[PDB]
């Protein structure tokens, strides 16, 4: 529910902060898609 | 939050001994008599020659007056009052104006938060930076304005809203606050002031003939060097013979001058 | 001037815990005195007094206390803490981790014994960074550059070369150049190899005669460790202070450093603080790292270039972040360039030198250079970005900027931070390879750098 | 009186005869006099956490105890001094050692000796007279602006046998003499005070007088007031030092200390190389800042107890002139490394740690630390009011306000100005964030504001919700589009772009923007809300009518107001009277009134 | 922490009283 | 009234037996002179603070976050003295205060009070930062006498009935606004939409209420239908059919 | 304890070793062997070694590099898949990706336990990598000689055409270092070579 449910460890620790950038990551990518089909369907719409 | 009892009652006894050390400087003859009767509990205790360990013991029994906020209230009407006498010490207030002056502030809700301070603050801050007044126009004008400030003062006090009083205390703390080598605007403001009292004359005898001498010079060597034609600058060197500082030498300034601007 | 009276010797070892030995009936011993203990076969060893209390003296020996017994051990107390027997003739040479030389040359013929913990700079006297250090690494020297005076740690990881960066930097530093420069390298807990690299890399290539060269090996001593630091900055403070040298200090490696001071406070029976590491871990990094600067009325500055391997890649981690508290801004060294083969690996987009708005300006530099550093960054940056668009829409979707800014990270990368272990870059050359890069934008696309230093320097 | 060293291990040195010591007691220990406090008793014996290094302290090295706990000596030479963190002058240490170091175990008094400063007595005194804490004995001219009243010790009082007449005396001369209980007591103009007690006072008033920083940004949005508390988060690309120089330059505070309390080596040294160089104007003279401060400054690698310290010493000094009747002013630059330090304390105490590492008192370290603010009536005869205001820097680690040191700080002080990397990228100085930021102080100062401002409270409000209307607007703006938003929407973003570029940015390098007067402040903001609501109701007015005006329609009939409106900023009050400045915004009130009555 | 020091005070405890057993 | 003041510069092992005093004069005036009396304890977090200094400067053995082990029979210590008590007419009503660390309710000082207390009246930044003072956050409340109290006589019937709905409602209001943050409106049915309408009229009329503003529960509780009625009557899922038949259409 | 290389007595190890040879949990539960994570791994040797490879096998040193280089272009280019499939990649990205499956499954792949695989000397070991190598070079050139061409030679008419040499490329591991020695192995990769490059001028 609220959390992940790993167990705390110096390991939790290392595996949340790799799948914290994953998922920044992942946000930015798909940022730059909706950005990009953003242009072209406004583009779109003006035409 | 507050003060040990050693602290409290230490504070009582030096507030009651304070005002008692007040009523001396403010009235060494014991003229003003319904001040000097409203501190009569703090007095008596004060003019006896107890010990600080009895006044401080009867303190602490509660015969001395014992609370700190109404010595602390009496003690600042008192000082308050003091520090306008004190402020104005070349002329003397009339002994009903202080009465006065004393009766509105008894009567006043918060001291610290009245007009009559912001007043009194502008008086001393105008008066104390006087004690370092090496000779320049600036500070040759300071005090001549601060001279007429405490007539005007010792004259109406403090909570009288009289026009020349507010403006004095603006054009004197704009001179203050005017940078040092500014000589034409010190000039201009000074000039202005002469201009807008109603009186020909508004420095004469209020201070020393020696310093009456220097502001009729500083006035006439800072105007000299707009004049081109030697004619009138002769014309204006002058006046120089004047002593008391005048409308009518201002006015004679101007003449000469405006006549230069034509005749170059 | 110096203790007239002969030193004690004491046969009295009431006992061994670990690298402690314990003296008993001691007359009037120091914290801190260093001692020399003499082993039941007659071999010397080196030690400090780790505590006194009384009649008892609790030497930790620096060498492990195997072969001391009770009976035949022998301690020598020298009634004086450790000094360095300190001279501007240990440039030019290689000492080890206790001031001992390993260079087949004599020991130093000091000119002075200072106090090995130094004392406090005074604020007052201190001055503020005025101008740059080159290190000849255009990712340094064009992108954060390094006033003379400044801390700024490279900070790095397990793999990663910076053991080659720190060497290079050694070789290639100085000033602007528009003799009196002296590089003191101090090396911790380095394993044999690499100290082999940096003894042979500096004797090597003539840059001897402007360094002088601590090695502490990963199995000497973890006391001589703690002492290395204190060598490097005694060192760099003398010829500084007294001498007028500009310095420049390369601690390489403060993780190391923090290990050991680790095993001290273990040694005293402290109870360890933040993630094993002692409390008073700051104050100790602050020891090393502020024992640097300009100060009134001297030529002389000790500038600190540490590197440090962050443990597990993270900055939040005691060792980099106490040091990013202490020190002006930070390099990085990073894998992703590593493993692209851009050597040096330094990532100028997370790197800030905090005070290269003091190293840069008109007669310290060409007046272009913090503008050129500038745009510089920012079409690095959006480059990046651009590289992040690119794998999401293809070429085709790109617009002609975008190509530019690929382009231009493509070469700028290939160009400007590629350098290569021995070719070295001035400033000068490091701005034109900087305009080199900026020329593939149109002129009014630099939007960083004013329209006066445009025209003084875009055209090529 | 002394006691003899019974062992060391590192910073912590054991005495022993220190039967007649106390808890918390100053010692100097060792030949060379190495500082320490008395961290516990065991009997005859002593355990003194040392400051300094101990290398070389030897068992039976004497051990001589200072009789009182850690204090700040109070006297004039107070004024231009940099201090350390435990009040060894680091100017009279260069000075007499000729050396770049501070030398181990320094001995210099921390007021300088042998300068006979002109002193006058109070002339209310007499033989006999009663005399109680907080009473002025005599004033000390030491500058130009700093008179320095002489006022007896808080726990001091009796009847006065002697006074010094009018002349030229120094910190160690005797001043007053007064007899209690039969027992005479012999003072100096050096006062002696525990840096880590509250100096008493006859009320903690409440605080009500606005604190002027002389920026728009400050002064109108989230206002400081004589007496408060606030904070600033300070980190590199934040702007701190337009904050830091303008309200040493220009604030309304009598005298200001500052105090490093473990800054990084180089920027320790840029602020100490700034405030030299600082001047002020007063009374038309310009003079250094250096005549109305004190630095106390430490570097990361002072003794952990002189940066712990350097922030009580900081106050100390503050009360010391507060009691003075001036209006203080303390910074504080690094309460984060502090903390560090005062981490580090316990870490050697052995003490539990609690939340992220820091002790279990952090939270009333801190409390203590800024409860020690406010405006009062000070002790003795003249009844006198004085403040001390506290501006606390904190450093968020990597921006994050959930550390304890930083979530406490912004929980005890009642105003926090949110300066933010963004907005310095962009030069927006001073850089403050105004959704971030915040102030408590508000209710207080109404009375002052409806006294002297009647329509600043409007203005300020109105100003706000314009603030949070692009806030809250820019989503739509980026989703559809600025020109699909209504008429209503398009002139509030406008005026918000003119109170952000125009208003709340302010470049105190430029002669213009140097320093803003609050009548500036009042008079700018009120142009600027005037026009949005002379707007406003034109849109709103003929919103679904066949005749309707939209922001286009106003800036082709009335651009120059606009412009006019930009303006404001460059009016200069040392060029332009406020007279002539109140008559232009005059004018910009009824300009935009005959503007807009061409449309309505 | 809590752990290492309550270790440490039992040693502390232990070298006083073998200390104690010598006199 | 009688106050108890221990400030934040005064020492702070005072703060352990500042609460003590209070309720040991409330003791006397309840039990003993048979008033009732209403008890607060502002900032039992810096009361909680002194114990963990005392626990730290004493090395006693920590529970979370370093607070002494014992700090729930401490807390209880107090808490517990609340109460009426048999053939005397007195009562001792606490209403103790405590700022959360860092906001986080799982911490020790929160969440110790949390189990002894009779349940918790919550204060929320989502209703601060928006002016809906008093921004008492429904959801994180309960009150654990609430039940025996409500109820005829001591209040309107139906009182625990409009409640419980309340509650319900408010709680699909949050899950809907959750939900719709990611998806928008699109992927919301009408019956989401309109209990994210239900949680607007909500917050502005049942909590937002004057510093000065006094409300009876009766009104309270007309105010709590007028917002129910928002729903379709079968909708009210938490009500009897009887209790809706009577006051639904009202 | 879980395969954490922050643990303290990898941390320690870390400072002082100059060879690590990162092992990965994903590799090994792939059945991926030998399981070495070539992005975490690292040898501060490659400096002095330099000397011993540029007298013996010049070549290598080229193919060290670019092989590394492939090998993080692949995980960009895998990790951009998760979300954009193939649509955004470049005919040279597929290249890119098709070489680094083949140095990937049948270079760094190496089975323990087989008598192919046992173990490998250096002149297969070099000459595996040379060959796949060579193919992306001359791939790629095939690729970016038609840039804004009349014609474009993708990956796919690249892949089609080369299907013999990429099958040849694959088996290269299959060579017996006992039965094949070291001559016959370097002569069928010399053929590979010869046949790689007249596959590749059919499309130049």
């Amino acid at each position: 529910k609220d959390r992940i449910e790993i167990f705390p460890s110096r390991m939790a620790q290392t595996i949340m902060k790799a799948r914290l950038k994953g998922a920044q990551t992942g946000r930015n990518l798909l940022k730059k898609k909706s950005d990009a089909l953003t242009l072209r369907f406004r583009q779109i719409l003006k035409k | 939050g507050g003060l040990t009892s050693e602290q409290y009652h230490s504070q009582v006894v030096g507030k009651i001994g304070y005002i008692a050390r007040c009523m001396q400087t403010i009235d060494p003859e014991n003229n003003l008599k319904k001040i000097r009767e409203d501190y009569q509990d703090v007095l008596i205790w004060a003019e006896k020659n107890y010990r600080f360990e009895e006044i401080l013991e009867a303190s602490k029994s509660g015969k001395c007056p014992n609370d700190l906020d109404a010595l602390s209230r009496r003690s600042l009407i008192l000082q308050e009052l003091l520090r306008l006498v004190s402020s104005i010490s070349p002329f003397k207030m009339k002994l009903d104006l202080i009465e006065s002056q004393y009766e509105k502030m008894k009567q006043h809700v918060n001291l610290w938060k009245s007009d009559y301070h912001v007043k009194l603050n502008q008086l001393n801050q105008l008066t104390d930076y006087l004690k370092n007044a090496a000779p320049t126009p600036k500070n040759n004008f300071l005090r001549a304005m601060t001279s007429v400030l405490q007539m005007q003062i010792a004259q109406y006090g403090i909570t009288e809203d009289n026009e020349g009083i507010n403006q004095l205390f603006k054009l004197g703390l704009h001179l203050l606050a005017m940078a040092n080598e500014k000589i034409d605007e010190q000039y201009h403001l000074f000039k202005g002031y002469v201009k807008d009292q109603p009186e020909e004359s508004p420095f004469e005898g209020i201070l020393p003939a020696e310093d009456q001498k220097i502001l009729v010079k500083t006035m006439i060597d800072y105007a000299m060097p707009k004049l081109s034609s030697k004619v009138l600058q002769d014309k204006l060197s002058a006046l120089s013979s004047s002593d008391v500082l005048t409308k009518t030498l201002l006015d004679s300034i101007d003449r000469i001058v405006k006549e230069n601007e034509k005749l170059n | 001037n110096y203790l007239s009276q002969p030193r004690l010797t004491y046969k009295t070892v009431s006992g061994v815990n670990g690298p402690l030995v314990i003296l008993d009936h001691v007359k009037f011993p120091r914290y801190a005195e260093i001692v020399h203990l003499t082993l039941p076969d007659g071999t010397k060893r080196s030690g400090q007094v780790l505590e006194v209390s009384g009649s008892k003296a609790v030497v930790q020996v620096f060498e492990g206390t195997s072969g001391i017994d009770a009976k035949k051990t022998s301690c020598e107390f020298t009634g004086d803490i450790l000094r360095t027997p300190v001279s501007e003739d240990m440039l030019g040479r290689v000492f080890n981790g206790s001031g001992k030389p390993i260079d087949r040359g004599p020991v130093v013929l000091a000119e002075d014994f200072l106090d090995i913990m130094g004392q406090p700079i005074n604020p007052q006297c201190r001055i503020y960074p005025e101008e740059m250090i080159q290190t000849g690494i255009s990712a340094i020297d064009g992108m954060n550059s390094i006033a003379r005076g400044q801390k700024i740690p490279i900070f790095s990881a397990a793999g990663l070369p910076h053991n080659e960066i720190a060497a290079q930097i050694c070789r290639q530093a100085g000033l602007v150049k528009k003799e009196n420069f002296a590089i003191v390298f101090a090396a911790m807990g380095v394993n044999m190899e690499t100290a082999r690299f940096f003894k042979s890399d500096f004797e090597e290539n003539g840059s001897m005669d402007n360094v002088c060269l601590f090695l502490n090996l990963a199995n000497d001593p973890t006391i001589e460790r703690i002492i290395t630091p204190r060598l490097a900055l005694t060192t760099a403070e003398f010829l500084a202070y007294q001498c007028e040298k500009h310095v420049l200090v390369i601690l390489t490696d403060m993780s190391s450093y923090a290990e050991a001071l680790r095993e001290v406070s273990a040694a005293r029976e402290e109870v360890p603080g933040r993630r094993g590491f002692p409390g008073y871990m700051y104050t100790d990094l602050a020891t090393i790292y502020e024992r640097a600067g300009r100060v009134e009325g001297r030529n002389g500055s000790i500038t600190q270039i540490p590197i440090l391997t962050m443990p597990n890649d993270d900055i939040t981690h005691p060792i980099p972040d106490l040091t990013g508290y202490i020190t002006e801004g930070q390099i990085y060294v990073d894998r992703q360039l590593h493993n692209r083969q851009i050597y040096p690996p330094i990532n100028v987009l997370p790197s800030l030198s905090r005070l290269m708005k003091s190293a840069i300006g008109e007669g310290m530099t060409r007046k272009d250079h913090a503008d050129v550093s500038n745009q510089l960054y920012a079409c690095y940056a959006i480059g990046k970005d651009v590289q992040a668009m690119k794998a999401v829409v293809g070429e085709e979707a790109l617009t002609s900027d975008d190509l530019l800014y690929l382009e231009f990270l493509q070469k700028f990368e290939k160009n400007f931070i590629t350098q290569g272990p021995y070719e070295n870059r001035t400033v000068y050359e490091t701005l034109d390879i900087g305009w080199q890069l900026l020329r593939i934008f149109p002129k009014e696309m630099l939007k960083r750098i004013p329209q006066s230093t445009l025209s003084e320097f875009y055209p090529r | 009186t002394f006691g003899y060293v019974h062992g060391v291990s590192g910073p912590v040195v054991t005495a022993c005869d220190m039967a007649g010591a106390a808890m918390y007691e100053l010692v100097r220990v060792g030949h060379s006099e190495l500082v320490g406090e008395i961290i516990r008793l065991e009997g005859d014996m002593a355990t003194i956490q040392v400051y300094e290094e101990t290398s070389g302290v030897s068992v039976g090295d004497p051990v001589l105890r200072t009789g009182k706990p850690l204090s700040v000596e109070l006297g004039p030479g107070i004024m231009g001094a940099i201090f350390d963190g435990i009040q060894r002058p680091l100017s009279d240490i260069s000075s007499q050692t000729q050396s770049i170091y501070i030398p181990r175990g320094v001995n210099v008094s921390a007021l300088s000796r042998d300068i006979k400063w002109e002193f006058i007595p109070s002339k209310n005194l007499r033989v006999g007279s009663h005399i109680t804490g907080g009473d002025i004995y005599g004033i000390v001219n030491e500058n130009s602006l700093i008179k320095h009243k002489i006022m007896l010790p808080p726990r001091s009082r009796g009847s006065v046998t002697y006074i010094a007449p009018p002349g030229n005396y120094d910190a160690s001369d005797v001043v007053l003499e007064l007899e209690f209980e039969g027992v005479k007591e012999k003072l100096s103009m050096v006062q002696v005070w525990p840096v880590r007690q509250v100096r008493p006072v006859t009320e903690k008033l409440p605080a009500n007088h606005p604190l002027l920083t002389g920026q728009r940004v400050l002064d109108a949005l989230f206002p400081c007031v004589q007496g408060g508390t606030t904070a600033i988060p300070g980190a590199f690309g934040c702007g701190k030092t337009v904050i830091s120089q303008s309200l040493s330059k220009y604030s309304n505070s009598d005298v200001i200390i500052y105090v490093g309390c473990g800054e990084r080596g180089n920027e320790m040294s840029e602020v100490l190389r700034d405030f030299p160089e600082l001047t002020m104007e007063v009374d038309g003279k310009v003079e250094s800042i250096m005549k109305r401060t004190a630095l106390v400054a430490n570097t990361s690698n002072m003794p952990v107890a002189a940066r712990e310290a350097s922030i009580y010493t900081g106050i100390t000094l503050s009360e010391y002139f507060r009691d003075m009747g001036y209006h203080v002013s303390m910074m504080a630059d690094s309460t984060s490394r502090w903390a560090e330090a005062l981490r580090e304390i316990s870490g050697r105490l052995a003490e539990m740690p609690a939340d992220s590492g820091y002790p279990a008192y952090l939270g009333a370290r801190l409390a203590s630390f800024y409860e020690r603010a406010g405006r009062v009536k000070c002790l003795g005869n003249p009844e006198r009011e004085g403040s001390v205001s506290i501006v606390g820097a904190v450093s968020p680690p990597g921006g994050d306000f959930s550390d304890p040191v930083t979530s406490a700080t912004l929980g005890i002080v009642q105003v926090f100005w949110g300066l933010d990397k963004k907005l310095a990228q962009r030069k927006h100085f001073p850089s403050v964030n105004w959704l971030i930021s915040y102030s408590k102080y508000m209710r207080a100062l109404d009375e002052y504001y409806d006294k002297h401002f009647t329509e600043f409270v409007p203005l300020r409000t109105k100003a706000k919700e314009i603030l949070q209307e692009e806030e809250d607007l820019a989503e739509i703006v980026q989703l559809v589009g600025k020109a699909s938003l209504a008429e209503t929407d398009k002139i509030t973003l406008e005026v918000a772009k003119l109170i952000k570029d125009d208003f709340l940015q302010q470049n105190g390098y430029t002669p213009y923007d140097r320093f803003c007067p609050f009548y500036k402040t009042v008079g700018m903001l009120s142009n600027m809300i005037s026009f949005y609501d002379m707007a406003r109701r034109a849109v709103e007015t003929t919103a679904q009518s066949d005749n309707k005006i939209t922001w286009s329609i106003i800036r082709e009939h009335m651009g120059e107001i606009l412009y006019k409106l930009s303006s404001m900023k460059f009016k200069d009050p040392v060029k332009d009277g406020e007279a002539k400045i109140k008559a232009d915004y005059a004018q910009l009130l009824e300009d935009m009134q005959n503007a807009f009555r061409s449309l309505e | 922490f809590y752990r290492l020091k309550k270790i440490q005070e039992k040693k502390k405890i232990i070298k006083e009283k073998s200390e104690k057993d010598l006199e």
